[PDB]
């Protein structure tokens, strides 16, 4: 899983 | 709407308490009737909306995936038949995700996108657009799959080039859209190379402007080009 | 407040619905909350905040004036003595529905008096203010019992003047506010040839106005003119 | 008790 824009 | 009688400043307020106590479904509900006012939205009142169902919609994902991983062990040869159980429930937990994505992109076509004028506005409720088209297609497996795909590249392909005319390419926003604009290339469209070459581009453009920046846009950027960064690594 | 949370449309809507189910003192604070949203009211809106609180004050007011002919009674010669209670209780009520006075006033004080520029809800508002005052003025009985009633009158004296400069005389407002500045004059201020005068003067100009009023209008004035007629017959 | 503005 490839990190998206969270936290 | 359960939240009609409650005031537009009462619900933001809200919504600010609920995220403090780690309420997301309740902070995403409060979000909702702030929107069916019908006035625009700031940018910390964005801000408090997509944190909302960012945070409700990942623990439905994150949930989805336990599941579907269950269920194709299910579908090894060898395993046991233990009915419709596990299907059922995976099914039961995909309906309510699809539903929230559902929510998210009325709220974003009634009428928020229409509004929203100004590139930093525009921008961001597309890239939602595209967020939640992508994760009805992290779960698609019918006939519509491709017609979810291409609503999700085409709103990321219009955010991204509003953010290319109308942004510094340091901007958060800009950033975060070309973050999930890769990730959309590598997880949903089977484009492993176009998601490396827009990561790359992207952090390579970002650091030539840094110069530009104050000390605290400078941290702001540069923690999403680590998020770039990251990918990167992961995928060369 | 306890209503700040609501919208102001959703306290009118509440408003309506306990006026339905008998409920004033829940239509009171409804109308209250809606006040205190600082826009100006509407006419509707006028008749439902002053529906609300005479409903209020009459019960109290009836239920003060049960107490204190107990209490008279008690201080007759040959009545036993029977402690403090009845005193006790009269005090209880006699205190709530001075803060219920108190409350109208301030509602009226801040800020619905000064923003009130046409004559309907001018006159509207200081009649209030008169009406208020003339119910502290019926159980005050210490030193300030003069100022009390100085306050009624003055502000019923303003409500006439404009009213006589800029209403007909049969416009029911108009009408209203002779009538309780009548009560004042025979049950307050000790002045029953004033307000038999007045009674007799309003009645009398209204009936020759009615000629040029609608089917319904002329059933609005002649209502509160019958109103004026019944008292002048309890006085004459 | 004379009658005031009400009802
Ligand atoms: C740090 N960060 C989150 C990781 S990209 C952001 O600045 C951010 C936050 C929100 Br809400 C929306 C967007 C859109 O691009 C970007
Ligand atoms: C019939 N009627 C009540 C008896 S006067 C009214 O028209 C009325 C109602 C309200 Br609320 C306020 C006023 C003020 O003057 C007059
Ligand atoms: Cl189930
Ligand atoms: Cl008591
Ligand atoms: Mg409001
Ligand atoms: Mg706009
Ligand atoms: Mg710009
Ligand atoms: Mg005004
Ligand atoms: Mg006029």
């Amino acid at each position: 899983k490839a990190k998206s824009c969270t936290v | 709407g359960a939240m009609g009688s409650m005031e537009r400043a009462s619900l933001i307020q809200k919504a600010k308490l609920a995220e403090q106590a780690e309420r997301y479904e309740d902070m995403a509900a409060f979000m909702k009737g702030a929107v069916e006012k019908g006035e625009e939205l700031s940018n910390e009142e964005r801000n408090l909306l997509s944190v909302a169902y960012k945070n409700v919609v990942g623990g439905q994902r994150a949930a989805w995936r336990v599941l579907s991983s269950i269920e194709q062990k299910s579908n090894e040869e060898g395993s046991e038949e233990k009915g419709p159980e596990v299907r059922e429930y995976r099914e039961k937990v995909e309906t309510e995700l699809q539903g929230v994505c559902d929510t998210v992109l009325g709220l974003l076509d009634s009428h928020l996108i229409k509004e929203a004028g100004d590139a930093e506005s525009r921008v961001f409720y597309l890239k939602m657009k595209g967020d939640y088209y992508r994760y009805l297609a992290e779960v698609a497996t019918g006939d519509d799959k491709k017609r979810i795909i291409d609503s999700a590249r085409s709103a990321y392909q219009e955010a991204m080039d509003i953010s290319k005319k109308e942004m510094p390419p340091t901007n958060p926003i800009r950033l975060g859209l070309a973050l999930n604009f890769s990730v959309f290339h590598y997880e949903i469209a089977n484009s492993p190379e176009e998601a490396i070459s827009l990561a790359k581009t992207t952090f390579d453009e970002a650091m030539a402007d840094l110069h530009t920046l104050s000390e605290d846009s400078y941290k702001d950027s540069t923690l999403i080009m680590q998020l770039l960064r990251d990918n990167l690594t992961l995928w060369t």
